């Protein structure tokens, strides 16, 4: 796990770490319930909002080609029925 | 009077009964770049052989 690029990138970028303090439990002592149904709600919210967000640029491109395709199917299907091809 | 009645196999029980395949509790200060995690810890208080 040393001699590697991020190995190096800590040693270069970060301090000396000092006054950090981390308590862990075991497995064993914490339920899988847990904080279940919460977590599911509010990541789906999360989710909800952010695909609404970045999904609209693409919904605008879709209705335009949409039309399109609509307009064109339509065409092919006069040109077709009018033994225009 | 109570400590030459003790026998080695009411030792190994009481060893077996409370190291073998228990939840420890570690305390460490210091370089904890290289002091093994909680996981890998929990994870050698059993044997494959046993
Ligand atoms: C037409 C226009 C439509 C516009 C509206 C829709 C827009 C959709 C946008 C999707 C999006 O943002 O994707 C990025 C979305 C972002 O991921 P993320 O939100 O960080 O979540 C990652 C995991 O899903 C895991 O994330 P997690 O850790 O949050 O997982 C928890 C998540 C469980 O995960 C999910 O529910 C799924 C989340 C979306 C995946 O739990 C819930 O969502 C709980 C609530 C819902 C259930 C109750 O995914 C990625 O960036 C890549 C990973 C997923 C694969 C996507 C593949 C796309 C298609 C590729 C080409 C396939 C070609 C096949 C031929
Ligand atoms: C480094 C040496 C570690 C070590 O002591 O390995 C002994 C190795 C595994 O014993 P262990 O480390 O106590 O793991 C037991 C845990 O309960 C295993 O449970 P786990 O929750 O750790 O699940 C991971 C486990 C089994 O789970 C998986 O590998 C994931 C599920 C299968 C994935 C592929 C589909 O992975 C392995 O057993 C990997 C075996 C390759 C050597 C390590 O012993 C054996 O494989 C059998 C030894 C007796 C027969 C002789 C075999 C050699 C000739």
């Amino acid at each position: 796990e040393g001699h590697s690029a991020y190995v190096a990138l800590e040693q270069r970028v970060n301090t000396r770490q000092k006054g950090i303090i981390q308590r862990h439990l075991s497995p064993y002592d914490v339920d899988i319930r847990g904080n279940g149904f919460r977590q599911i709600y509010r990541l789906g919210m999360q989710k909800i909002r952010y695909f609404g967000l970045i999904g609209t640029p693409c919904l605008l491109v879709a209705g335009a080609y949409r039309g399109i395709w609509v307009f064109c199917e339509r065409l092919e299907d006069e040109r077709y029925w009018s033994n225009a091809l | 009077e109570q400590l030459d009645a003790i026998s080695r196999e009411d030792l190994i029980r009481v060893a077996h009964e409370y190291f073998y395949d228990k939840d420890p509790v570690v305390a460490v200060i210091g370089d904890t770049d290289n002091v093994p995690e909680y996981d890998a810890l929990r994870a050698v208080t059993y044997s494959v052989d046993l």
